[PDB]
C-alpha cells in the first residue's frame, strides 16, 4: 500500500481514460455514419445494407470492448511499452503506432506464453483488475529476478528475493531452478492430462493457472467455445482463483466444487461419514443398477382388469416376460417403460380378443384390426388402474428419489448388494458423496417422451390461458 | 378523431376506408428499408417485430415504479435496485448483461451521459439501451401508453430511413392491435372467462346491466399482433 | 469533356496509399491481425472517396449539366457523380463484407479487368434480392390489410 | 491478542481451530489458500478428529 503504487495506478488510469476516449469517439462517428447511411447513403440498396451491417458490427465490437478494455501491459528489455486489450487502437497520425494491442496479435504473445526462464524479449508483465471501466489494482510479474515489487496479490516477488541458503552448488542458484521447473510445466507440449503433484510453498496453483493461459492461447481455436472448468474445495478458494486468474481471452471459466456438479443445488459439505467411502468407488454402479431394478417390481397379487368383459390378464408370467424383454434392449429405465407397455398391451389384447370377445371363427379383418383396436384403445385410456398399475410396476422415477427410497427402506438396500452403513434417517440430507450418484442416475434412467409431451402441452395451455386462449 | 384527409386536404368524409389507406401508405415505402440477411438493423424486421407484439432480442427492462436507483455491477453483470419515493417495496433487475451497456440519456444540458446511481426514474422509463417489451409497458403503464410507445418506435424506424407517414395510420393499426379484453370474472353477464371479447361490446354489456348493477363483468386488456388480431375476428 | 476529373485525385490516392503501406508494414511486423488490418484499410479508403467527392464538388462549375441535373433536384446525386468522374471506391464481396482493395478508377478512366470483376458481386446480389424485398414488403402489407 | 496485533499488520491473519470453539474456523476451508500469519490452537483435538 505504498505511494509509488498510487503514482503508477493514476498514470495507468489516465492512459486507459485516453483509450476509452478514443473508443467513445469512434462509436460517435460510427453512429453518425450509420444514421447517414440509413437515411440516404446516395448509392444502391445492397451497398446500403453492407455499410449498415459493417457499422453495426463496429458499434457492437466497441460496445463490448467497453467492458475490460486493457488486460495488461508489457515492458520489454529495450523499454518499449505495450498495452494489451480486446481491441486494437492505433494512432493514424504517427504511422499507426500501437496504442493498444489486440491479444490475438503475433506481438502480444509474450503475455500468455512468456515465463521467467524462456521469455521472448520481456522484462515485466502487468495485469489490471477492472470492473467495467476502472482500473482497481494491478499486479506485476517480473520475468527474471525480483528485488521488491509494490503489489502482486501473491507477493511472489519479495519471497523469490529473500532466499538465504548456504553457498555452494546450492541447488544451482535456488531461483533459477524454480524458474526452470515452472517453465517446464508451462511450456510443455502434451495437450492431455498433466499432474503437478508438488507440495506446500511452491506456488503450484499459480503455475497451473499460467499453464491454462498458455493452453487457452495456443489452442484458442478448439477451445474458446468450450470453456475452462475449475473445480475446488471451497468458494473462498474459488474466488481467490477468479481474482488472480489470467486473461483466458474471449473465453470464460466455470467455477465449481464437489457438491455443485449438479445443475441447481449447492451442497454445503454435509460430508456423510467414512462408510460412504464405498460411494467414492465404482462398485457402487452395480448397486445403482441393482437399485434401479428393484423398482421394476413384480406383481405378487394379480392386478384386476375391468375392460368391461376381460379378466385380469397381467400376472407374474406377463410382468416377468415384459420386464425381461425390457431389460433385453440395452437402454435406460424411463425409456424402457415403452417396451414394458408395448408387451403388456400386446399380450393383453392379442391374447384377450381371441378368448373373451367371442373366440374363434374369424382369422382376418376382425381379429387383426377391429377387436385389436378396441382393446388397445380401451387400455391406453385407463389412466386410473392400468396406468396406476404400470406406475406401480415400472415407475417413472428420478434420481432425487431413488437415493431416498433406498437409503431408508433397508430392504430395497439389501436387494441391491448394498451394505448397511449407508442407511440414514432422512433420505434427502444430500451430502457430497451422493452428488455424483445423482449425475450417474440421469444416464441410467434417462428421460421419457410421453410425459414430456403432456407436460409441455399443459404448460403451453397454461401460458395461453393467462393471456388469451385460442391456440390451435 | 381521425382528422383531415391528406388527399382532399379537408376533413375526412363519412364512409372513407382509412385502414386500407394506412396499410398501403406503410407498405409502399417498404422496399426503401433495410431488411434481413438472405433488431440490430431496425428496418422491416423491427416493424414486423412491433405490429406482431413480439418480445425483442435486445429487450430492455423498464421501471415498474418511480424513485431513485442503487446501481451495483459485477463481472459481466449489472444489478439495479429502485428505491421508490412513496416508501414501499423496492424492485430489482439483477441479471443485466453488461453487453447492453446502459441507458445513456444525453440530457439537454450538463452532458448527463450514462444512467447512474442516485439518479431518478419515472415509471415506464428504460434502464438499458435497447427496446422495451410492449406487454411490460402494457401492465405497468397501460394501454394508451402502449399505443403511443408503439407509434413512437415505428415512426422512429421510418424517419431514420427517410419515409414520411403521418402517425394516424400507425394509430389505426395499433388501435386495432389493442382492441380486445380477456375476461376474468364474468360477473352477471353472458360471458365466459378466458374468452376474448371486443372492448366496446364489453363496455356496452357491463354498462346496460344496471339491474342489480353491483357486480359486473371484469376484464383485462391484452396486446395482440396483426395476425392473431385477424384470427380473433367476430365475423 | 463535360465529365471533368479533379486534378487533386492523384495526391489524395497517394497520400492514402502511404497509410496503407504503413498498415501493411505493421501487419508484417506482427502488431496487427489480418482482420483489424482490413478494417483499417477500409476506414482509410472510405475517406479518400469523401475527399474526392468534395474536390469534385469544389471543382465542377455550376453551369455544368452533370451538376445541374443533380443540384436542381431533377435526378441523381453526387455519389454517382463521384463514381463517374472520381472513383467507385470500395465494393462488396458476394458474402456482403468489403474488399480492402478499392477501385481507384472511374467509369470515365475505365475500370481494369479485376476491378470490373469484383464489381459484379454486389450487382448480381441486387438483381437477385430485388424480388425477395418486394415479397417481404407485400407480406407486411397483406397482414396490415387483413 | 494475536488478532488485534495482526490488525496492526497489513496481512491476512486467519485463525484455525476445532468447530466447538467460537471465532476460529476449521482447517478444511484453508484447504488451498495462503495467509500471512496463522495461529492454530488445540493441535490434538484436530489431530484426533
Amino acid at each position: 500500500s505504498g505511494r509509488d503504487y498510487e503514482d503508477e495506478l493514476q498514470s495507468e488510469r489516465d492512459y486507459v481514460a485516453g483509450l476509452y476516449a478514443r473508443l467513445d469517439a469512434e462509436r460517435a462517428q460510427s453512429q453518425r455514419r450509420y444514421a447517414a447511411a440509413l437515411r440516404e447513403h446516395g448509392g444502391t440498396a445492397v451497398e446500403r445494407d453492407a455499410e449498415v451491417r459493417a457499422l453495426a458490427k463496429d458499434i457492437a465490437r466497441l460496445n463490448v470492448a467497453d467492458n475490460g478494455l486493457c488486460f495488461g501491459r508489457l515492458d520489454t528489455l529495450d523499454d518499449a511499452r505495450l498495452y494489451i486489450g480486446r481491441l486494437g487502437i492505433f494512432d493514424r497520425d504517427n504511422d499507426f503506432e500501437p496504442l493498444l494491442l489486440d491479444w490475438r496479435a503475433p506481438m502480444a504473445r509474450p503475455f500468455y506464453v512468456a515465463t521467467a526462464a524462456n521469455p521472448e524479449n520481456m522484462r515485466r508483465r502487468r495485469q489490471f483488475h477492472t470492473l467495467g471501466r476502472k482500473v482497481v489494482d494491478f499486479t506485476d510479474e517480473i520475468l527474471g529476478r525480483p528485488t521488491g515489487a509494490e503489489h502482486d496479490a501473491t507477493n511472489d516477488a519479495a519471497l523469490l528475493a529473500a532466499v538465504n541458503a548456504p553457498r555452494g552448488e546450492g541447488m544451482r542458484d535456488i531461483v533459477a531452478t524454480i524458474q526452470a521447473e515452472q517453465d517446464q510445466v508451462i511450456r510443455l507440449d502434451h495437450t492431455g492430462v498433466l499432474v503437478i503433484e508438488g507440495g506446500p510453498g511452491t506456488g503450484k496453483t499459480v503455475v497451473a493457472l499460467h499453464r491454462v493461459a498458455y493452453l487457452l492461447y495456443t489452442y484458442r481455436k478448439q477451445m474458446e467455445r468450450h470453456g475452462v472448468l475449475v473445480v475446488g474445495p471451497t468458494p473462498a478458494f474459488l474466488d481467490h482463483i477468479g481474482r488472480v486468474l489470467p486473461s483466458l481471452g474471449e473465453s470464460d471459466a466455470v467455477f465449481m466444487t464437489p457438491g455443485d456438479f449438479v445443475p441447481g443445488l449447492h451442497v454445503t459439505a454435509e460430508d456423510t461419514p467414512e462408510a460412504a467411502e464405498v460411494k467414492g468407488s465404482l462398485k457402487i454402479l452395480d448397486v445403482l443398477k441393482a437399485a434401479v431394478a428393484d423398482r421394476q417390481e413384480l406383481p405378487s397379487e394379480p392386478i384386476p382388469i375391468d375392460l368391461s368383459d376381460v379378466t385380469m390378464r397381467i400376472d407374474a408370467e406377463t410382468a416377468k416376460w415384459a420386464r425381461d424383454e425390457a431389460r433385453k434392449t440395452g437402454l435406460p429405465h424411463n425409456e424402457a417403460r415403452a417396451e414394458f407397455v408395448d408387451v403388456v398391451t400386446y399380450v393383453v389384447t392379442e391374447r384377450a380378443v381371441a378368448r373373451i370377445g367371442r373366440g374363434w371363427l374369424t382369422r382376418d379383418d376382425k381379429h387383426a384390426w377391429e377387436k385389436m383396436r378396441a382393446d388397445v384403445v380401451g387400455e391406453l385410456e385407463d389412466h386410473e388402474q392400468f396406468n396406476a398399475a404400470l406406475d406401480a410396476l415400472w415407475p417413472i422415477l428420478t434420481p432425487e428419489d431413488v437415493l431416498a427410497q433406498l437409503y431408508t427402506s433397508h430392504e430395497r438396500l439389501r436387494a441391491a448388494g448394498a451394505p448397511e452403513c449407508l442407511w440414514r434417517a432422512d433420505g434427502e440430507a444430500w451430502t457430497v458423496s451422493d452428488v455424483p450418484l445423482l449425475d450417474e442416475l440421469v444416464d441410467l434412467l434417462g428421460r421419457n417422451k410421453a410425459a414430456d409431451e403432456a407436460a409441455e402441452r399443459e404448460r403451453r395451455e397454461e401460458e395461453a390461458y393467462a393471456a388469451g386462449v385460442l391456440d390451435l | 378523431c381521425y382528422g383531415r384527409s391528406m388527399a382532399t386536404g379537408k376533413l375526412v368524409d363519412i364512409g372513407e376506408a382509412v385502414g386500407i389507406v394506412a396499410a398501403q401508405s406503410i407498405g409502399e415505402p417498404g422496399t426503401q428499408l433495410t431488411m434481413r440477411t438472405f433488431d440490430i438493423v431496425g428496418g422491416l424486421p423491427r416493424v414486423q417485430e412491433l405490429f406482431e407484439a413480439r418480445v425483442p432480442r435486445n429487450k430492455a427492462p423498464i421501471a415498474d415504479v418511480a424513485g431513485r436507483v442503487r446501481l451495483e455491477e459485477s463481472d459481466k453483470f449489472f444489478k439495479i435496485t429502485i428505491v421508490p419515493d412513496d416508501g414501499g417495496e423496492e424492485v430489482v433487475y439483477d441479471k443485466l448483461s453488461k453487453r447492453q451497456r446502459l441507458r445513456v440519456i444525453t440530457h439537454e444540458d450538463g452532458t448527463e451521459g450514462v444512467l447512474s446511481d442516485g439518479d431518478h426514474v419515472e415509471v415506464g422509463d428504460q434502464l438499458m439501451e435497447g427496446a422495451a417489451d410492449p406487454h411490460e409497458v402494457l401492465r405497468v403503464q397501460g394501454p394508451r401508453e402502449v399505443q403511443i410507445h408503439l407509434v413512437k418506435e415505428v415512426q422512429e424506424v421510418y424517419r431514420a430511413q427517410g419515409v414520411s407517414i403521418h402517425d394516424k395510420h400507425i394509430e389505426v393499426i395499433v388501435r386495432q392491435m389493442l382492441r380486445r379484453v380477456t375476461i376474468i370474472d364474468s360477473g352477471s353477464t353472458e360471458f365466459l372467462p378466458g374468452s376474448l371479447t371486443e372492448r366496446a361490446e364489453f363496455e356496452a354489456e357491463n354498462r346496460r346491466v344496471v339491474a342489480e348493477g353491483g357486480e359486473p363483468a371484469a376484464g383485462r386488456p391484452v396486446l395482440m399482433g396483426i395476425t392473431k388480431a385477424s384470427l380473433a375476428t367476430d365475423s | 469533356a463535360d465529365v471533368l476529373v479533379p486534378p487533386q485525385k492523384q495526391e489524395i490516392l497517394e497520400r492514402h496509399e502511404a497509410e496503407a503501406d504503413a498498415i501493411e508494414r505493421k501487419y508484417q511486423r506482427g502488431a496487427l491481425n489480418h482482420t483489424e488490418r482490413n478494417e483499417s484499410l477500409v476506414k482509410i479508403w472510405q475517406d479518400a472517396t469523401e475527399e474526392v467527392g468534395k474536390a469534385l464538388e469544389e471543382f465542377y462549375p455550376a453551369d455544368n449539366p452533370i451538376i445541374t441535373i443533380v443540384k436542381s433536384g431533377a435526378t441523381g446525386n453526387l455519389t454517382q457523380t463521384r463514381t463517374l468522374a472520381g472513383m467507385k471506391g470500395l465494393v462488396t464481396n458476394p458474402k456482403g463484407e468489403f474488399i480492402p482493395r478499392p477501385i481507384k478508377s472511374s467509369f470515365r478512366e475505365g475500370l481494369t479487368v479485376l476491378e470490373y470483376f469484383i464489381n459484379t458481386h454486389g450487382a448480381r446480389k441486387g438483381l437477385a434480392d430485388t424480388a425477395l424485398r418486394t415479397a417481404d414488403s407485400g407480406y407486411l402489407t397483406r397482414r396490415l390489410v387483413d | 491478542e494475536f488478532v488485534s496485533e495482526e490488525a496492526g499488520r497489513e496481512g491476512t491473519s486467519v485463525v484455525i481451530g476445532p468447530p466447538d470453539v467460537p471465532g476460529t474456523v476449521p482447517p478444511s476451508e484453508t484447504k488451498g489458500l495462503e495467509f500471512d500469519a496463522v495461529l492454530v490452537v488445540e493441535p490434538e483435538r484436530i489431530l484426533a478428529d
